[PDB]
RNA sequence: GUCUGGCAUUCAACGUUGAGACGUGGUGCGUAGGAUAGGUGGGAGGCGAAGAACCCUGGCUACGGCUGGGGGGAGCCGCCGGUGAAAUACCACCCUCUACUUUUUGACGUUGUAACCUGAAAAAUCACUUUCGGGGACCGUGCUUGGCGGGUAGUUUGACUG
RNA sequence: UGAAAAACGGAGGCGGAGCGAAAGCGAGUCCGAAUAGGGCGGCAUUAGUACGUCGGGCUAGACUCGAAACCAGGUGAGCUA
RNA sequence: GACUGUAAGGUCGUUGUUCGUGAAACGAUGACUGAAUCCGCGCGGACCACCGCGCAAGGCUAAAUACUCCCAGUGACCGAU
RNA sequence: AGGGAACUGAAACAUCUCAGUACCUGAAGGAGAAGAAAGAGAAUUCGAUUCCGUUAGUAGCGGCGAGCGAACCCGGAUCAG
């Protein structure tokens, strides 16, 4: 609870300028980045790393690869992330090696389906240290292709040695005012399921390429 | 009215029924012990004989 | 009887009673004091309801510049 | 309080919530035209005093 | 009680050694990486009429580094590069760590006036003191400390005992 | 209830196996490298307890009185000054 | 019936509390800090972690508990040093 | 509430027991005083003060000395804003 509602208001929501931004070819998205006091990570209290995905559905985001099977492949491309295999089919990144780091650096949420944690887990998942991807499961349910959907357009804050709230949430160029509950279904959001009150440093927001601004208790 | 002395109210007081009570017997314990190997063997309830009239305003209610 | 402060002040308690170089370590003290006194505070003042002189405090001005009860010099 | 400032002359002019002097505003810096704050003007006439 | 230190009813300044923070930020030599690495999210364009490749040159170098001006004046930098615990700038970066443009802090010496007290005017030594000269942060009360102190207090000062 | 009462009443403690710093253990027990020993349920074993007058004692000056001395308050100093 | 019944924690020095004060929060004062500001805040006898409950902010609450100047009545006391 | 010693005991003897007691001073009714809260408890319960009943005469305190002494379970008057 680091606010109620209006906080991502002044906050994040600024990119239409001059000396502001830069009036590049096509709009660009919105960044919110902190700058803590220190370090500790191991036993008390940070690493975010929760289950956030998005309610409204905007464009192409970020992207995913999925390892099914022979009997849930083309029902797992509705959404034409990057490429996916099949299971028997797929043993192409187990062999060569530098080939190898082209399926995991620009691949931020996953939906591989549960039963994929070796022929893709610990060769494009949890290995990738700086990115701080992993393997996420999927609901209960006979049928796996909208999850892919209400995953890609979903955003996540990964956990790795940075000072700052990364805290991306889609772009700005239709209704950025959309933050009516759905900004509100993220960060303030988790506050009924994760571990938290009080004690972490400022908070700071900004434009994209330009400069910085920022925010209030 | 009964105070019960609090101090030797600790070390021995349990109660038995019917036959003898306990004491302490204590030796000297501390520095220098070097030698000596018998009471080393003989240390906590050391009857001593039947001066156990005296303690008894040290505690006789509700242990 | 305009002597106390007006406010509330400190008197009717207040003794001692204290040691002499000594507190739990090497030997047990003895005691040597047991005696009484008091504390008063300070002046400065406008008005308030009830005018007659004026006593004041100490701790009685500083944020007491708010409750008035008539006044602006 | 709030200390705030519009009568200068004497380092800046502004207003702000600093007290360098032991809370001595009102008692020297007011029998002699000045002011210094004492009232509530500074929560309205502090954004109601800045407009145009 | 008397002798000494500590903050407030002692305010801006002033010649100041120390000290904390905010601000740029800012030492780091395991080769190599156009290049000698404890950095992350955003990223398609970074510098430059507040003068930018390149050169001269002064200061702490276990031989890395910290800046200016001028000499050349309109030229130097992100991406499929490799390797490294990590690929980067632009907004941040904590560590042993720093000199100030602001602020606060023992101050030593120097002007002025907002605590204060001593000499005219309204029933005349108080109480208002009305313009009072005045000097002014000093005089002092608080809690704390050390010393002295029979000034004052409670006790001991042992006992044995041919 | 009520010129007696009283049953109703397990707040409750004492007796109760114990030992052990206690923990905890255990009809048996503190030692540690443990048939050999002190206490205990034990036991040729009371497992009891309440009322009363009563042996000594106890919380109180409570066996009483006899001391000049320490204090709070208050009263004149017309005694010597 | 004549009125209108709903606008501060803390340090150092310490008093208490059962706590002679130190191996302990909790009333509060001597000079310094008026922070938090709500899934924030007060403590479980210092603190760590989790729970429990209560929230600046001012009082009223009759009834019993404890009292004994007067009016009836009441007790296995004295006897007008 | 402003209030504050003290002969005694510890077989004498400044922390102490007397205690906050003697005395002074302020209040009103014959009722004021605590009494509906930043609460007691502790199984993951219970609300408004005090008294005595039982505990606990336990925990602690403590020239570690005599000694003072809650909360854990309890009755009623009261289990009302």
């Amino acid at each position: 609870m680091l606010a109620d509602k209006e906080s991502l208001i002044e906050a994040l929501k600024l990119a239409l300028s001059t000396e502001y931004n830069v009036k590049r070819n096509f709009t660009q998205s919105v960044e919110i980045i902190l700058t803590f006091k220190g370090i500790d990570m191991k036993k008390g209290d940070l690493k975010l790393r929760e289950i956030v995905p998005l309610p409204k559905q905007p464009s192409k985001a970020k992207r995913v690869l999925v390892v099914p099977s022979s009997e849930q492949l083309e029902y797992a491309k509705k959404a034409s992330p990057k490429v996916v295999i099949t299971r028997e089919e797929l043993q192409k990144l187990q062999g060569q090696k530098r080939p190898v780091k082209k399926l995991a650096r620009q691949n931020e949420w996953f939906l591989i389906n549960q039963e994929s944690m070796a022929l893709a887990g610990r060769i494009l998942g949890p290995a990738l240290g700086p990115r701080g991807k992993f393997p996420t499961p999927l609901p209960n349910t006979a049928d796996i292709s909208e999850y892919i959907n209400r995953f890609k357009r979903s955003v996540l804050v990964k956990t790795k040695d940075q000072p700052q709230v990364q805290v991306f949430i889609g772009t700005e160029d239709m209704k950025p005012e959309d933050l009516a509950e759905n900004a509100i279904a993220v960060l303030n959001a988790i506050e009924n399921k994760a571990k938290v009150e009080t004690n972490l440093r400022n908070i700071y927001v900004k434009t994209t390429m330009g400069k910085a601004v920022k925010v209030k208790r | 009215p009964k105070m019960k002395t609090h101090k030797m109210a600790k070390r021995r007081i349990k109660i038995t029924g019917t036959g003898k009570v306990m004491a302490f017997k204590s030796g000297k314990r501390h520095q220098n012990t070097g030698k000596s190997g018998d009471e080393i063997r003989g240390k906590g309830k050391g009857f001593v004989l039947a001066k156990a009239e005296w303690a008894r305003m040290k505690l006789m209610l509700p242990r | 009887m305009q002597k106390d402060l007006h406010p509330k002040a400190v008197p009717c308690k207040i003794i001692y009673q204290g040691q002499v170089v000594m507190e739990t370590m090497s030997t047990r003290p003895e005691i040597h004091v047991d005696v009484w006194s008091g504390v008063h505070p300070f002046w400065t003042g406008e008005e308030r309801f009830l005018d007659t002189e004026g006593r004041v405090d100490k701790f009685n001005k500083r944020f007491g510049d708010s409750y008035r009860r008539g006044s602006k010099k | 309080m709030q200390v705030i400032l519009l009568e200068p002359s004497r380092l800046g002019k502004t207003g702000e919530v600093v007290s360098v002097k032991d809370g001595y505003a009102r008692n020297w810096l007011i029998p002699q035209g000045l002011a210094v704050s004492a009232t509530r003007t500074n929560m309205k006439t502090l954004e109601a005093q800045l407009r145009s």
